[PDB]
């Protein structure tokens, strides 16, 4: 899939509630000194956008492609399609903003993990977690993609259950 | 427009870089203009 | 200035194409008095008098005169000051995206800083609205994950010591009901010798449904006006509808001597001299505003909450 | 400007000191044209006509008349903007980093802004270089690594839909072999109508050192470099031919005409090294400085290019 | 490194390095001796 994702014949129709967009601004609180790196990505195997990715050295260069919370590089923010080229937050550095999940149905302060496709899940879910996740919002469905809101905040000392 | 002028001052980066442009092709010219194969 | 600081000569450019915002309607003009505080508190001193007995005739010789005594009242406002920050293209890198018609990335949502600050603008004064007209701070359509706020800082909805009305679930859609509340809130309203001044009603979609329903060739409006007018010496009585309530009803006067509103002069937007730049096209810039300052006499605000469950 | 922004009147003082890019001797002045574009694409569009069908004859009174028909067709260059980030002295520090001698921190590594940007831009213009004359960048001998680019964005060795011929192992040294792929490889050339045209031959080192032996018993007053040049004036309608050695190339010959009707370059404005405003500063004596270059724009018509590539392994 | 492809937001950018070699050359001194006849 995409981001932007088209003509309208009509436009689409207060304040509250205008951010569950697909293509909004993932940061919802953003930071100067927060470091951001550039990326190539696999263009036909998965669409790394707002999901946890890894670092894969190819023969050519170093992509990221979507990857699990035990080998997890960073988080995709943004990408830019025209160049193919994904914008990575790295794990040393704190996040909280809106992610890709696969659970329509999460509630606020659960504890998360990403898994193996860069989504995130329930961390009941039996792998170990290694990352400190929270849910600071209910999932959102928008019509169809799941979001949430999260907070990640560096690894975990010893792995959960 | 061109740096070659030393009678030509900048006034912001802009102009500045638009004069770094224009110098180029000033080389570029004159480097076709001297060249002999 | 100008000639250095291009994002405050377009800031000044545009400023002008921001709206008014929409809480203007709901107080008179000599009801709002600017203040100059950004962040901190602020007490305002109310003197009064009063007589201590009956006056003395003046007649012959006399020495001892009836005595005028004086009083003072000590309120305290807190003023909080909140940020925004807002991406946008750089001015040396506008060219580069001019395109027909339109300026701007249309795939990356990037936009000219003179219209990413007019819209970030318009979103803050309609929370500030919003804050005003509530009391709360919420970007959610539940009403939730509200931001705390400081004592002494209230909206005309949440204002303590000011009649409350409660309808019950069951009587929710009981348009008699729910105006024999109104009555006793208006019963219960004390306005003193100020009550000769115009009142505004504010009311949401739902009641504003109900009031043009037949009254059980009169309107519920029109009796819930008479009423007002009844009580308001018959002067002006304005009604307002606004989606930021939900089932409920705003009744208070429009005098400056029972309820005041004296923000800081920087309450509304304000771009901040600080802008983050780096070797890319993208910049930051930041927004500032002041929240607080309503102030209302006692038991001069009916308040009607129509609960659903 | 000049009065505030020390950095940018160095780069204003020094960029005279720049050596002028080798890939110009590979194209005619006219072949060259610049665009007004940083990242992104652009579209150019010929137009061709075509008769319909015979001449009609005036004569007397004739209402119907032979039409001529038009068609076009449209081509999409890509261009893509670069960085580059280097350190060094900040103006106010300098003073106390000279020498007799010279001015910087041998020990630490550390150069005056002028000499870094100069040393950074003649870097940036060879790696320019070579990526318009091999169509790939690279910062290895062995040519891997290689950044990934944007479609349609081609140099003048891997440019699609040319005619390429190969040498094989054994023939590696067989100048006569060579002769007979480079013969084929012209022949299969298609220059249309604009044939009457010089033309122009890149070779590496090793082929310029086999070109100059006397020509295969051995001929005496022709060499292998006057047979090529008569071989490629059978072809170019007795035109001129050209003759360059690049050490970019490895046993590759490069044969292409200089017509900018067929091969042109309409690289951006701003392809050659130019500063960035922002300049990153703290409270130590070290500063960053950032350059900005773009790649991009070559353009030519089909069956054009011939490649001639000896294997060695 | 390899170029840096300036789209969106990044401030992570690759950077060139520099160096400086220091070129000594040495002169040493030598000498000789012979005999000969007073002022066979």
């Amino acid at each position: 899939y995409s981001k932007s994702m088209i003509e309208n014949k009509v436009f689409s129709s207060c304040f509250k509630s205008k951010n569950e967009r697909v293509d909004a601004y993932s940061f919802a609180c953003s930071s100067y000194t927060d470091k951001i790196e550039e990326y190539l990505y696999d263009p036909a195997n998965s669409f790394p956008y707002k999901r946890g990715v890894k670092l894969v050295p190819k023969e050519n260069s170093i992509y990221v492609e979507v990857g699990a919370d035990t080998d997890m590089y960073g988080i995709c923010v943004d990408v830019c399609e025209f160049s193919c080229t994904a914008y990575v937050l790295p794990i040393t550095n704190n996040f909280e903003g809106y992610l890709v999940t696969r659970n329509p149905s999460i509630k606020i302060g659960e504890i998360l993990d990403i898994n193996n496709n860069g989504v995130i899940i329930k961390a009941g879910g039996g792998p170990p977690t290694a990352i400190n996740i929270y849910a600071l919002s209910d999932s959102f469905t928008i019509n169809s993609i799941n979001l949430i809101k999260v907070a990640i905040f560096g690894n975990r000392g010893l792995e959960k259950t | 427009a061109s740096l070659l002028d030393s009678n030509f001052v900048p006034i912001n980066f802009t102009e500045f870089v638009q004069a770094i442009s224009n110098t180029y092709k000033q080389r570029r010219i004159q480097f076709y203009e001297n060249l002999k194969r | 200035l100008f000639d250095e600081n291009y994002y405050a000569k377009a800031v000044a450019n545009i400023i002008g194409e921001v709206k008014d915002p929409i809480m203007y309607k709901w107080f008179s003009p000599d009801q709002i008095e600017d203040v100059d505080l950004q962040m901190g508190y602020q007490k305002t001193v109310k003197w009064d008098a009063f007589l201590n007995a009956n006056p003395t005739t003046i007649a012959n010789e006399v020495n001892t005169i009836s005595t005028i005594g004086f009083s003072s009242e000590v309120v305290r406002l807190n003023y909080l000051k909140l940020q925004y920050k807002f991406r946008h293209l750089k001015q040396t890198s506008e060219k580069f995206y001019t395109s027909d018609s339109y300026i701007g990335d249309i795939n990356n949502n990037l936009l000219p800083f003179a219209q990413a600050y007019k819209l970030a603008s318009s979103e803050i004064i309609k929370l500030i609205n919003h804050f005003v007209l509530t009391g709360t701070v919420s970007i959610q359509k539940d009403g939730k994950n509200q931001k705390r706020l400081l004592p002494n800082m209230y909206g005309l909805l949440n204002m303590p010591e000011q009649i409350k009305e409660e309808v019950a679930s069951g009587d929710k859609d009981k348009m008699d009901k729910i105006f024999e509340k109104i009555e006793a809130g208006l019963s219960k309203l004390e306005l003193g010798d100020e009550f000769s001044t115009p009142m505004m009603v504010i009311v949401d979609p739902a009641t504003s449904l109900k009031l043009v329903k037949p009254y059980a060739c009169e309107k519920w409006e029109d009796v819930l006006i008479q009423t007002i007018k009844a009580i308001n010496n018959r002067e002006d009585v304005y009604i307002e509808t606004s989606n930021l309530l939900k089932h409920k009803i705003l009744i208070y006067p429009l005098n400056s001597e029972l309820i005041k509103f004296k923000p800081s002069k920087y309450m509304l937007p304000t771009p901040n001299e600080q802008v983050d730049k780096d070797s890319t096209d993208v910049a930051h810039s930041y927004i500032d505003f002041v929240l607080g300052g309503l102030l209302a006499t006692r038991k001069t605000i009916l308040q009607v909450n129509i609960k659903q469950s």
